[PDB]
């Protein structure tokens, strides 16, 4: 289905922002 | 010599005439009449419309008609790049005290060489990318409306352009630009509505495009032969944004990593983009407008690309013509014909009255856009390059050479006009983005190294720039010269050269010139730290007085934000990006 494909894409992207925020908190104090 | 053509009923004649009388009206009025202050919403909307020009409609619809949905990819890269203007390239011009990236590279490296070179590069990217593309888009609209050769059509688009400039014109811009853009987006929404009605909805477009192919598939000229169904039938994947990495027309890898290299250079370094971007009262205003302009990067996909596809379904014997004889008979070029998708759609769907308004407004825009770019190339040429060659200027004399430049670039663009016509198999999009993949990525490398490697000295930047032009020209010239041909008659240039996608060559030219910059850089003397403050990212919060590199040749500086409004703006960017990504995931 296409809307499953959309929710997969945004789920990956929120994980991507979580990797970025972990980098900013942990490796960029 | 015009009769019973869909523009020749006088509803539309009266409407076209009325609008080009009202634009000269605003202009003569304007002749006799005579950094901050723009707010989130207006400065977001100026970014949007900075890129909605008849050249965009032509090319993005055309490539829609040719390739399916994945040029829409283009636009959805744009909104991530505009965000990164609003967050990375907009603070730097605020901290440095500059406006132009030429002003930044004068403060950052120092010499007159890099200003000189980017100036000459900008002349070639207005002749290749702005002037010739705008002339061509006018020619197309006009042909589909009133059958006329390319040459006769540009004679006319330049006639009305000269009497735009001399009768007010660029003086009376703010009034005309606001009203042209309002009625382009209006017109575009109505015509989209009509396109989706005619195909029989959204379900109609999707159930009808993958069979929309032409009936004429044989050539009188043998050698061409019985044309293969690979070429004439639409691409088997043309409902998807993400294509094969190697056999895709617009490979995924390429779109991501390589449009950023090229779309980045457009949003970081355009005169209009940065001039409209630095009108906020604030970085918060800039950032929040740059969020709204993302929400306006998804409208084009419906407004521009899907109508190209409905132009293929409705009119396949013209838009999707394959045979070299039949293509010339319909669009004037053996190589293809998709370029006519959006103008053919305007002429043949929009009803009497409205039809003329939409043709008038798409034509008054190329009048404005040509007049803008003639003025801009004239200042740049008149100042940077003549002054250098002869700094003995009678300002009268200078104003001649200012006027004689515009003659030269009108002529060289019109000379170039048949290369733009059959450029990438008859795909204006691909030519624009291919010229910009051969010439931008060096400058992309030098600006992303200038701003994040403080070791990069002036020797570095210059030879990075010049070593990127030679690799880039070792493909841009060779390709526009051995011909590019098309699906039916493949090109001739070899694939040691023009095999790989142009966006993949942008990625390689980015990293290649980058390493030239780093290596020449580390074999010469460094720039001392004292004249680098609020130029590199390592030194933007320095608060230390610096002794400028342009100041050696001479003898709105706030990034404050309310943290409550800054939390608001960072939230709205992350919501917008999640919305964008879901729309991408849906059409992948
Ligand atoms: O066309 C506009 C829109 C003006 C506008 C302002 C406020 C608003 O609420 C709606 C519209 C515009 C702009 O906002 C900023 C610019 O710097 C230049 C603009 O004009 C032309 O935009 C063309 C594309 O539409 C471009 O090709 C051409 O060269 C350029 O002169
Ligand atoms: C699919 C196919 O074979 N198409 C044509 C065939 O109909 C025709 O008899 C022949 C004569 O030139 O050319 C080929």
């Amino acid at each position: 289905q296409p809307w499953m494909q959309g929710l997969i894409a945004v789920a990956v992207f929120l994980v991507l922002v979580a990797i970025a925020f972990a980098v900013n908190h942990f490796w960029c104090q | 010599g015009a009769q019973k053509a869909l523009i020749d009923n006088p509803a539309d004649i009266l409407v076209i005439a009325a609008y080009f009388l009202l634009v000269i009206g605003v202009g003569l009025w304007s002749m006799c009449r005579t950094g901050r202050s723009m707010v989130w919403w207006p400065v977001g909307a100026s970014l949007f419309a900075s890129n909605i020009g008849s050249g965009h409609f032509v090319g993005l619809a055309g490539t829609g008609a040719a390739s399916g949905l994945a040029v829409a990819g283009f636009e959805w890269n744009a909104l991530f790049v505009v965000l990164l203007l609003g967050w990375l390239f907009a603070p730097v011009y605020l901290t440095a005290g500059v406006i132009t990236m030429p002003q930044y590279l004068r403060k950052r490296f120092g010499g007159r060489r890099i200003r000189l070179y980017l100036s000459v590069l900008s002349l070639f990217l207005y002749i290749f990318t702005k002037i010739s593309v705008d002339m061509f888009s006018g020619a197309v609209f006009i042909q589909q409306a009133l059958g006329w050769n390319i040459y006769a059509s540009v004679i006319a688009l330049l006639g009305i352009t000269m009497i735009y400039t001399v009768t007010g014109g660029l003086a009376a811009l703010m009034y005309t630009d606001t009203v042209q853009t309002f009625v382009i987006l209006g017109g575009a929404c109505i015509l989209m509505g009509y396109a989706f009605h005619e195909v029989g909805g959204y379900s109609g477009l999707f159930d009808k495009y993958l069979g929309a192919a032409t009936s004429l598939t044989v050539s009188e000229d043998p050698a061409v032969g019985n044309i293969s169904s690979f070429c004439y039938r639409p691409r088997p994947d043309s409902y998807h944004l993400l294509r094969h990495p190697v056999t895709g027309d617009l490979p995924w890898p390429a779109l991501l990593l390589g449009l950023t290299i090229v779309s980045g250079w457009y949003w970081c370094s355009d005169q209009v983009i940065v001039q409209r971007c630095l009108a906020g009262k604030s970085l918060t205003h800039i950032k929040a407008g740059c969020i709204l302009c993302g929400y306006l990067k998804l409208t084009p996909m419906f407004l521009m690309v899907m109508p190209g596809m409905i132009s293929r379904i409705l009119y396949p014997d013209e838009v999707a013509c394959v045979v070299p004889e039949v293509c010339r008979r319909v669009c004037g070029t053996e190589v293809g014909c998709s370029n006519i998708a959006y103008p053919r759609l305007v002429v043949k769907l929009m009803p009497n009255g409205l039809r003329g308004l939409m043709l008038a407004v798409m034509l008054a825009a190329l009048m404005s856009s040509l007049a803008s770019i003639f003025n801009s190339s004239s200042t740049l040429f008149t100042m940077d390059i003549y002054t250098r060659l002869r700094p003995r200027a009678g300002d009268r004399e200078l104003l001649l050479v200012g006027r004689l430049w515009v003659v030269f670039i009108v002529v060289v663009s019109v000379a170039w006009l048949p290369v733009v016509q059959a450029a990438q198999g008859g795909q204006l999009f691909d030519y624009i983005q291919a010229v910009s993949s051969y010439l931008a990525p060096p400058v992309s490398a030098v600006f992303v190294l200038a701003l994040f490697v403080p070791r990069v000295n002036e020797q570095g930047a210059f030879w990075g720039l010049i070593g990127g032009l030679l690799m880039g020209l070792a493909r841009l010239i060779p390709e526009f010269s051995f011909g590019s041909g098309s699906c039916v008659q493949p090109s001739a240039c070899p694939a040691f050269l023009c095999g790989v996608h142009y966006l993949y060559f942008a990625i390689v030219l980015f990293f290649c010139s980058g390493l030239l910059t780093l290596t020449v850089s580390l074999c010469t003397a460094p720039i001392p730290r004292k004249h680098l403050h609020r130029l590199v990212f390592s030194l933007r919060h320095s608060k230390e007085e610096r002794e400028d590199l342009d100041a050696d040749e001479q003898q709105l500086e706030d990034i404050s934000e309310d943290p409550s409004w800054a939390r608001v703006v960072n939230l709205n960017a992350l919501l917008m990006m999640a919305v964008a990504v879901f729309l991408w995931g849906f059409y992948a």
